[PDB]
């Protein structure tokens, strides 16, 4: 009673990665898929144990452990495309470890995931994570309204959109947190009633001047 | 009972007389329906309101 | 062995259960034929399961709509009651076309009743809209907000965004293993 | 042995039941067909038992509504009565719309009912609710507060967020052990 | 072997495998003759199968019309209860011509509905429409909104292109394996 | 041999084995007489016609038209249920009409409903058509939507170009090999 | 048999610590499963002694003897990641502590958990525990208003808002409590209706509402 | 018992070709040839391993690949009329790889797919991706509007179009999409009513709207 017996007909949908720790991990894709296969773990037909990985719930079992032995750390997300060999994106703009600190976090993020062989941390660049957002979202066409702090930046899209540039900016958003997560840049779609998108006008004795971004929006009669 | 009325234009003494009426219109427009006071008034007025009350 | 509820119906005994094999106890669903179903679980297993009957409130009272309050067989009808027996299909077709969307497990809408209004001669005020849902998990929750309000924006005759109230949340954790006999 | 009260129905009985467990009496539930259930205790516990029942006044009277006051079988409705019998089909649909939030196992809705405003020419007075929730321990009692008054705000024509209060409190703690038969 | 739901329609059934199956649990329906359909489990999958019982609300309520509230046998028929017969037929016509198009599997149309224009002396307004759609997947659903938009702006006297609310997503992952026995 | 449809009729099963051939299962069609008919398929191809026909609505209601609401025996027909009859026998014959072109297979033809036009003081507004069609494969289908923008034309009292919206496409490629038997 | 057989099928959402004081101790992670942990000691199939504990109300029972025998210890949470060695998260710029008195309070709290082997003490700054309150309460775009003072700092959310920003405020507090818990900073939600939707006003220095063409509000400063 | 022959009379619409990893792929053309076959292994007639790929899908998974081993790349296309020869249309404009670091990229390229012999990696121009999307949106005749920004042109095509134009642009964009991808130039075809309706404004740096012969409204320069 093999495991690659008990799964489905199709066996390229899942796959069975052996552990170091004698217990055999599934990892699936979706979570359609994590149910599919949690159900044969669950019926008990089986002798031995086994557990179920999937890419979305081992980032956020792994931050958990991550914010209680090092914070005040700068990382964006954990790939998992081969799942024997996982890549480790930090910031590298945003922390100042050495390289020995860095390889005792290799060693001890390898040892939290006993079915991984090498956990390689590459550092990426903290100007092209919210660079490629904005010009992102300069190519479909939608308004905007950058905000730059500290550590972090924020993308604020208000007013009364119709159905396109909703479903441009949802069909975007929902491409973007997958490659780099929602750590340093953050989306705010949020519909309200102004027929100005979001921008805001003061009239006196000159023209008119673009007002600072705030919470408080003039309701629009049109 | 405001005797504030006079003024220099001929029209804007006869507005304020129909300030006066808005008070007994606001009465007779409330029960009458919308379709035979536009009948009677393309062939709002007050003389329009009467029968189709 | 023992008994706890007798002379339920189908769709009440599966909640039961449903509801008692969260919290680790075993069930078993007896027919009577025209007496109903019947519920017994075991004699270690009765404390707690009295304990979670008397806290849930079951078995549930059957869902309860507006047009069931004026029925459509009196031989006299006000327009009280046709507004009424009207706002109560639409909120039920809308919850009906709701459960068609990509990730929605359930949900529930509620229509602001203004009956009085249009029959004085007062104008009627604004309708308000309030909805509910259950997300499957695993999804981004917070864009999808604007999707609801953008769906039942433009079904009603002058609504705005303030007038609206989503609240919806994710689903619980699944409850797939077998709860286990009591040994003694 | 000795019988304390017959006659009782189901719901009854395990509201009685479910009383005398936590207080560490142990109950009999005996069925008798057409009369109804009965409950008996043991004969040490029988003072206590009659004690703890007069306390909380067993059993517990069926759940009065508004809507139960004035039936649709009457020859003539007034308008006092259409109203009342619809405010009190809301108040059973709101409450029964609460309980499907993530942690609520009980809620209860009130709505100030209007009734004089309808038969002369006065405008009506703003209309309040008030809402009670029992929630899972464990939870952070103190920020559910703002999504009942979300929820609750725009159910309604025109209501302020100063008249809609919400008191909600977390569940007591569970009895699951056995109560233990007396010797003697 | 063990049954949990019993006496359900044709259609019913069909939408309790339908679920079952996506969960990697298999069904058994057993007819019953007058009596309607049965679907039976297996013992190891009762526990989850309970719960997705509990879970998707199964078995469905038959859909409700507008139309059905207002039967047309009846001897007084009011301008309101003929406008809202009328409403309620326009739009399943419209959903059905919807299904016709190039890509769609189902879709969902509401017109917004008006009463109080009628009676009392305020004047009719503008007429919103809202619609909702699955698509096969592979399609640039993106560029047929405005599809959609101009077949449904030219079939009222009077819309506009910001009055109209289309949702539409892509259809799910194909389930096209069976489940598979649960051996001991 | 695992039936999951039956009790169908003439119209209804030459469509379910039309989509189900399409993707690459069999049906087998039974006739039972007074009952209608009955479809099976194989039990390997079981668990994906569930999913199919979970999918695409099946079975599939008959149309509906505007005339069935106000049908000609009732015997009182106001002015409002007249004009209903006029407008669903008028957009039932142009598609009639329609289908006799050169290279249409099908098409539908909606058109503004105005039924309280003759009861207030105001004008009727404009009529708005609206039609889908679908053509031949092999088709020059950008030159022949102006023969029919301009047959809808003077078909009405006064319509415009802008007021009609035409939205035609072409058909899919054609299913004419067999499926073929599940081999064990 | 063994505990691990009595619970569930799966083998993997239970850890089972054995004591120090001759008992075993099952350590949940949540409420459910912790409901679903002591249906079965309570009901009774098994001979020796068995506790449940959790992460709540475990950091619950030892913050009433902290708060009697240790009063004025400024701390902000236990944490349980691992439960046989935990972590005790003290403050830095608040205490007055020697080298001996933090083994001396270690020495003390083995001997209040029975199941641990050691306890490890860390310092955090007072600083960085509202520098990210402060930096994840500006990128999600709320209206706030910060309150220092000593021992304490709190967050004041008013206002008219919408149901998108009281699911943001939801989900960055429940994921900041888990953090730091509820001992130093403070956050205060509380929503209002506006007063001017329809009227007119004038803002700056000298701002006054026109509830009315012939009412004026002036509000307090 | 060949998969050849197990499926449907004509030999024609299906390719079988053999893998490296001892399996066997079948190429299908669209979404109703590719269900078409996937009901064939799923139902289970056939013993070994086999995999049902197609154009649109295969152009996704090596896309989320190269999302994580090569970011800050700019392509286009991959293009499978030949699938054991593809063909990796490049930008020439706007990278920066050498010829000896653009081997690894194809011999990195052909291990994700099994069925082809080499990938050949050619170099696209970039001002005639974007001229011929202008040349044939002209030929149109539709009212477009440029907006060009860093890596990334946008044609908005907006008013109120009528029933030709909507067919027009609808059969332009699905075959140009098929040759070029949707990387570098996106269009945003918007069926929206006139703003300001029935409204007299006075347009240009001091704007204002004319709500009624007594009303004067000023928002945003109109």
């Amino acid at each position: 009673a093999e495991l690659d017996s008990l799964l489905g007909q199709e066996k390229e949908r899942f796959q069975v990665l052996p552990g170091r720790d004698k217990m055999l991990y599934v990892a699936a894709q979706n979570e359609r898929d994590t149910l599919w296969a949690r159900q044969v773990l669950a019926r008990g037909d089986y002798d031995k144990n086994a557990r179920v990985i999937n890419e979305n719930e081992e980032n956020k079992r792994i931050s958990i452990w991550l914010d209680t032995y090092y914070p005040q750390l700068a990382y964006y997300r954990i790939h998992f495309d081969e799942p024997r060999k996982p890549v480790f994106w930090l910031s590298r703009q945003r922390n100042t470890m050495s390289k020995k600190e860095l390889e005792v976090l290799s060693q001890k993020l390898r040892a939290l995931m006993p079915y991984a062989d090498s956990v390689n941390i590459t550092l990426m660049d903290d100007v092209t994570a919210a660079g490629q957002a904005e010009a992102g979202l300069k190519q479909q066409a939608l308004p905007y309204s950058r905000r730059n702090h500290k550590g972090g930046v924020t993308f604020v899209i208000q007013g009364a959109l119709d159905d396109v540039e909703i479903l441009r900016a949802r069909q975007f958003v929902d491409s973007y947190y997958r490659t780099w997560g929602g750590r340093y840049v953050q989306f705010a779609i949020e519909l309200k009633d102004d027929w100005l998108k979001g921008r805001s006008f003061q009239y006196g004795a000159e023209g008119y001047i673009k007002m600072s971004p705030g919470h408080w929006y003039f309701p629009s009669p049109l | 009972e405001d005797e504030d009325v006079t003024f220099n234009d001929i029209s804007s003494l006869s507005k304020h007389v129909d300030e006066g009426l808005d008070g007994y219109r606001d009465y007779l427009i409330k029960y009458s329906d919308r379709e035979l006071v536009q009948f009677f008034e393309n062939a709002p007025s007050i003389f329009a309101l009467l029968p189709a009350y | 062995d023992k008994d706890l509820l007798k002379g339920l119906d189908q769709e009440q005994a599966n909640e039961v259960i449903a509801v008692l094999q969260m919290h680790n106890i075993e069930a078993n669903k007896i027919d009577s034929g025209k007496l109903g179903y019947s519920i017994t679980v075991a004699e270690p297993d009765f404390t707690a399961a009295v304990y979670w009957i008397k806290t849930y409130q079951l078995p549930p009272r059957p869902r309860v709509e507006i047009a069931q309050m004026f029925p459509a067989d009196s031989l006299v009808s006000s327009p009280r009651a046709e507004k009424a027996r009207l706002y109560s299909a639409i909120e039920q077709r809308l919850e009906q076309s709701l459960q068609t969307m990509e990730g929605v497990l359930s949900a529930r809408v509620h229509i602001s009743y203004d009956i009085d209004a249009g029959e004085n001669g007062r104008p009627p005020k604004p309708v308000h809209l309030s909805a509910l849902a259950v997300y499957e998990r695993g999804s981004p929750l917070a864009h999808q907000i604007s999707d609801i309000k953008r769906f039942l924006k433009n079904s009603f005759a002058d609504v705005d965004y303030d007038n609206i109230s989503v609240v919806l949340s994710e689903r619980s954790d699944a409850q797939l293993q077998a709860p286990g006999t009591p040994v003694k």
